[PDB]
């Protein structure tokens, strides 16, 4: 595990906000896209150098954006990319067969949030689309036809994170009003809605609008049995403290536990899409969930990023004091060996993972019950 | 010794940088200058009055007001060396209001 | 030393070179700074005033650079930097302050929060603002990167400093 | 309604000094104040749009930040 | 008229040709001409800045105005800023750019002075204490830390110390780098006054004549301590005489050694900051003679490049074998000892001997004074009589090849 601060010109010093790897190809080589206020989407090629360093190179640029972009995520297939800017429109791109080695062309023209967009989510197949914006609205799109199908207006404040159940039965959304909602697929309504919890004094678990954070990103576990929510509040005494909550499919009202994070505040939660064998450890309650196969995920705080696995409660991987400004986004490589760190300073950073450093990836990927 | 003498009285516009080979690490621009260099109170009164102009029954925070401040002079310096480069290209050193307008349009405000 | 003294006595930037600068007080022309790469054997330190044929014209460019003839206010020096003005204000109607702002926010917007909790939050925010004001005197502070390697509970020969540092980052479970 | 000139000559000359000039126009001052005013107005109105869309009365500096990015600039140390 | 026009045209030519020959030129026009000018050992390098700051002690030559001793702080861009790719000009094909951000010259403290400051020098160990020469017999000592920054509204100066022993003005003052408080003074009175201020009381103001030398029969032009010797110093006077005195000698009238200097009167002298056996003296016969302290009978080398009297000669804290001199020719000539006895083509010899390496003729008037920057190498400020003060540095390739 080695951490590389990226000193290269990313968006000619404009801050980064979103980034994504290529899930379709499991090869060591990776195609990386980035989000900045230059209204420019820049594709970059990354791979380990001869010294193992994650060295990067430009690939192509997108400049159609009349406005700044906030969230950028590829399809699970990775062949088609979702692009979202302040100009209140989302275009879909596919590579087409002086400074752009390849041309990437808009494929679909999706609107429905008529405001700045914060978050986008792909389905478990890449044919259904989830997106989050200023507009306090949750939208649902069909990638195949590229038209709006659903609108959820129950939110009172801004929504900074949406995610799709990999099983395909839930949609999880948060408001900036310290309110969390889970949505069914067939029912298309608020399956779950949690904002306050009794201890038995009752108080809200999430941080108010007073936070100096811009994004509240979170993701389903690729297994889909664990739900992770950053920007949590734990009031142990007269004070409240930053944390993130972990939820299981058994109950989405009461999280299984939480991870307190002294100092800075969590803003983004991402899970590596690869599985690993159960690391040999004493049979205790240290593990967050007991599963036949383990998984490792990254959490983006205000400044720090922390690494947790299925067996351990304390973070095994800890990094801090690397980016001067607050964090913006975190991305996992398809192989999981590249963990791309993006902040709001204007640069990114990488942490290279050697093969098997995080365990043996499963020989056969366990199926997910739809 | 040495003969002495009496002294006499003495009287392209977007400079975007290419995606590669750009590792500029200006650290000063990261941190706030903590150097207001503006009289706080005319600024505050002006903000209060224009706010009343727009809407009423509203309150501010000193943090928000000071933030407004550095936003102000940050935009000032940006436009300001923009005008400097314009006037140098304009083959002149005395700054004209047309220079401000031309730089303003260079950004596209 | 002294004893012996008495005894005996009795394109690439590296391809262009160093940045060059020149300023003249007399010029209406602005001061110039640029890298010079022109190589002429006629302009030598031995004969600085020798003609530079096919290199440049011996013609005045400061006048055409800046024929000022305008009220520039002589901003260069001796005026304006020292001038300053004080004043007195009113801040009782619309309080642009941390305590008054918090009070206006709490009066206008009411939530499901206890009054002692609101007082504690206001005190904590004021303390944070005061600490920020005190740390404002730090000004620029060069910051060194920190990185903690993959230390695991299996290993016991790792540095105990990093061990206690990550122990400070414990994961607190709840019953 | 008569605070358009509240911007002081010392403040404007000091801004001039920070940016690095040595010669200034005499009438440019009102143009500076007007550009100030327009940008101030854009900023504050957009912040109001947020705070109203925030369903809130007292605006926060977070609204300032969002207006800043919407118009397209960066804020340092406050996020 | 004709002379003024030809000097103007020569200066215009020098202005046009300086981009190829200088790497650093920083010219300013003074309110009043300065007879004295010198660096400060202290340098200011604020963190987070792309520049360095340097300080200068100068005086004023006012015919009917209160002469003020002046400290000038000067802004110098950093070495780190010396390598940056900002922009490129398609016209000049270089990384140029006129811009507007540059180092600046700022006067910090002015101290009232009784008449023109004939010569100003400070403690080699304490920049707080500075010694100034007056047109009167008096010798005054000023301290910026012990005086208000702005000159006092009262016209009368406020000297912290006044020294006695001389009967009229002079142009020679020096300090002892190895011994604290030891001053060497020169005056038209044909007397060389040695003063020690280390023993002056806190409230004392008048300093007596600790030692008066009278070996010279002419106007003692300059006196200076030895850079390494703790008790040795030399004197130069209008009697074309190079005199060596030892403070340990029991006789203040009998010199330690007496050797003639030239066929013309000599002005100053200078020793190596590193060596201790070689001294440089400039004379009115357009010659500067090197003297080995092993044998003063034979001149080590008498360089010849000026057309008139040479006034001030100074060695290099950076480079042991580097010397330059300026006089009424308005030309400052940089001289190297590594090119001594080197064959050169006549095309490089019409100007003069190959002993010379560089000439600075950017002076409208006679070069009043110069000093070599102990911190920054090759960095020199010189002042002409027309209150013209430039800070300059030549092309790097002229000495580094």
């Amino acid at each position: 595990m080695k951490v590389i601060t990226c000193e290269i010109a990313w968006h000619n010093k404009e801050p980064v906000y979103s980034l994504d790897f290529q899930h379709g190809t499991a090869g060591r080589i990776h195609r990386l896209a980035s989000a900045g206020v230059d209204t420019n989407v820049r594709i970059w090629k990354v791979e380990k150098g001869p010294d193992g360093k994650a060295i990067v190179e430009f690939l192509s640029n997108l400049a159609r954006h009349t406005k700044a972009v906030n969230v950028v995520r590829f399809s699970p297939t990775g062949e088609i990319l979702a692009s979202g800017g302040d100009d209140a429109v989302i275009l879909l791109w596919k590579v087409n067969d002086q400074l752009n080695k390849e041309n990437w062309t808009v494929v679909k023209t999706l609107r429905g949030h008529l405001e700045d967009v914060y978050d986008i989510c792909w389905a478990t197949d890449g044919n259904l689309m989830a997106s989050a914006s200023v507009d306090n609205t949750a939208i649902i799109w069909d990638v195949s036809k590229g038209q709006k199908i659903s609108i959820f207006n129950e939110h009172k404040s801004y929504v900074q994170g949406v995610t799709w159940d990999p099983l395909g039965q839930y949609v999880a959304t948060l408001s900036c009003d310290r309110v969390l909602r889970v949505y069914s697929i067939q029912k298309k309504r608020v399956a779950f809605n949690v904002s306050k919890m009794l201890s038995a004094r009752s108080y809200r678990m999430f941080h108010d609008d007073s936070m100096k954070s811009f994004f509240r990103r979170l993701s389903f576990t690729p297994d889909g049995s664990l739900l992770l929510t950053p920007a949590g509040c734990v009031e142990s005494g007269e004070n409240v403290m930053n944390t993130t909550y972990v939820f299981s499919r058994k109950n989405l009202k009461r999280p299984i536990a939480h991870l307190p994070c002294p100092g800075k505040a969590t803003l983004a939660v991402r899970c590596c899409p690869v599985y690993f064998e159960l690391r040999p450890v004493v049979e205790t309650g240290v593990e967050l969930m007991s599963l036949p196969y383990r998984l490792v995920f990254a959490v983006a705080s205000e400044d720090s990023v922390l690494l947790y696995d299925t067996q351990q409660s304390f973070p095994f991987g800890y990094v801090s004091n690397i980016h001067y400004h607050t964090l913006s986004d975190i991305s996992w490589s398809s192989d999981g060996a590249f963990l791309a760190i993006s902040s709001t300073d204007g640069y990114c950073s990488f942490v290279t993972f050697e093969k098997d450093e995080l365990g043996i990836p499963l020989k056969e990927k366990p199926v997910l019950n739809m | 010794a040495r003969t002495k003498q009496t002294a006499r009285k003495s009287t392209k516009k977007p400079h975007r940088y290419r995606p590669g080979t750009v590792a500029l690490r200006e650290i000063r621009r990261y941190q706030k200058s903590t150097e207001l260099l503006i009289r706080k109170l005319p600024f505050q009164r002006l903000v209060r009055e224009i706010a009343q102009d727009f809407k009423t029954d509203l309150r501010f925070q000193s943090s928000a007001v000071m933030a407004l401040q550095e936003a102000c002079e940050a935009y000032l310096v940006g436009l300001f060396e923009d005008t400097n480069l314009c006037a140098i290209h304009a083959k002149r050193v005395t700054i004209m209001p047309k220079d401000i307008q031309l730089a303003r349009r260079i950004r596209g405000e | 030393l002294c004893s012996q003294l008495d005894q005996l006595l009795q394109p690439e930037r590296r391809k262009f070179g160093r940045m060059k600068l020149l300023q003249f007080c007399e010029n209406h022309r602005p001061a110039y700074w640029g890298t010079w790469n022109k190589k002429t054997a006629l302009i030598r330190a031995r004969d600085p005033w020798a003609q530079d044929t096919k290199l440049l014209d011996y013609e005045v460019d400061s006048d055409e650079e800046w024929e000022e003839e305008e009220p520039g206010e002589s901003l260069s020096h001796s005026e304006g930097d020292d001038d300053d003005d004080m004043g007195e204000d009113e801040d009782e109607d619309d309080g642009f302050f941390v305590p008054h702002g918090y009070l206006s926010e709490d009066e206008g917007v009411t939530e499901e929060c206890a009054d002692p909790e609101n007082h504690k939050v206001r005190q904590k925010l004021k303390a944070k603002e005061w600490d920020e004001f005190l740390a404002k005197g730090k000004r620029f502070r060069v910051l060194q990167p920190v990185k903690i390697g993959c230390v695991w509970a299996a290993d016991r020969d790792c540095a105990g400093d990093d061990l206690k540092v990550l122990q400070q980052f414990a994961a607190c479970f709840l019953e | 309604r008569d605070n358009i000139q509240g911007i002081t000559k010392p403040a404007i000359r000091r801004l001039a000094r920070r940016g690095g000039v040595k010669r200034i126009s005499g009438l440019i001052y009102e143009e500076t104040r007007g550009v100030l005013k327009v940008f101030l107005e854009n900023v504050i109105r957009d912040a109001v749009t947020y705070t109203e869309h925030a369903k809130r009365k007292t605006v926060t500096a977070m609204d300032v930040v969002y207006a800043l990015k919407r118009q397209g600039r960066t804020l340092y140390g406050f996020g | 008229a004709v002379e003024e026009r030809v000097i103007n045209e020569e200066y215009k030519i020098w202005k046009k040709n300086t981009p190829f020959l200088y790497d650093l030129v920083m010219t300013h026009a003074l309110e009043w001409p300065s007879l004295t000018a010198q660096w400060l050992p202290d340098v200011t390098r604020p963190e987070g800045k792309d520049f360095s700051i340097h300080r200068l002690v100068l005086g004023t030559h006012t015919s009917d105005e209160q002469n003020h001793l002046v400290i000038a702080s000067v802004q110098l861009p950093n070495d780190d800023a010396q390598f940056d790719a900002s922009h490129y000009d398609s016209e000049k094909g270089e990384f140029g750019g006129f811009g507007s951000v540059s180092g600046k010259i700022e006067i910090e403290i002015k101290i009232n002075h009784e008449g023109e400051v004939n010569r100003a020098r400070y403690m080699p160990q304490n920049p707080c204490i500075i010694a100034t020469k007056t047109p009167s017999s008096d010798v005054l000592v000023f301290d910026y830390t012990k005086h208000p920054s702005k000159p006092d509204p009262s016209g009368e100066c406020n000297p912290d110390l006044r020294l006695r022993g001389h009967q009229k003005e002079g142009y020679g003052l020096s300090w002892n780098p190895n011994l604290s408080g030891h001053l060497l003074s020169a005056s038209d009175d044909h007397t060389i006054c040695l003063w020690d201020i280390s023993a002056v009381p806190k409230e004392g103001k008048v300093v007596d004549a600790k030692t008066i030398f009278t070996g010279h029969t002419a106007v003692v032009e300059d006196v200076s301590w030895h850079l390494l010797h703790e008790s040795l110093f030399g004197s130069v006077a209008d009697d074309q005489k190079l005199m060596i005195w030892d403070t340990r000698s029991n006789n203040t009238s009998k010199p330690s050694h007496s050797v003639d200097a030239h066929t013309a009167e000599v002005n100053c002298l200078s020793f190596n900051p590193y060596s201790e056996f070689i001294l440089a003296t400039g004379s009115a016969d357009k010659t500067v003679a090197l003297w080995d302290l092993r044998n003063l009978k034979l001149k080590l080398h008498s360089f010849e490049s000026h057309k008139d009297e040479i006034f001030q000669v100074q060695w290099s804290p950076h480079n042991e074998t580097i010397l330059a001199s300026s006089g009424t020719d308005r030309r400052l000539n940089v001289w190297d000892l590594s090119k001594i006895g080197e064959e050169q083509s006549p095309e490089d010899a019409e100007d003069g001997p190959p002993e010379l390496l560089f000439i600075h003729g950017g002076h409208t008037a006679k070069i009043s004074d110069f000093s070599w920057n102990p911190n920054e190498p090759w960095v020199i400020c010189s002042v002409s009589e027309d209150n013209i003060m430039q800070v300059w540095q030549m092309a790097e390739n002229i000495y580094n090849d």
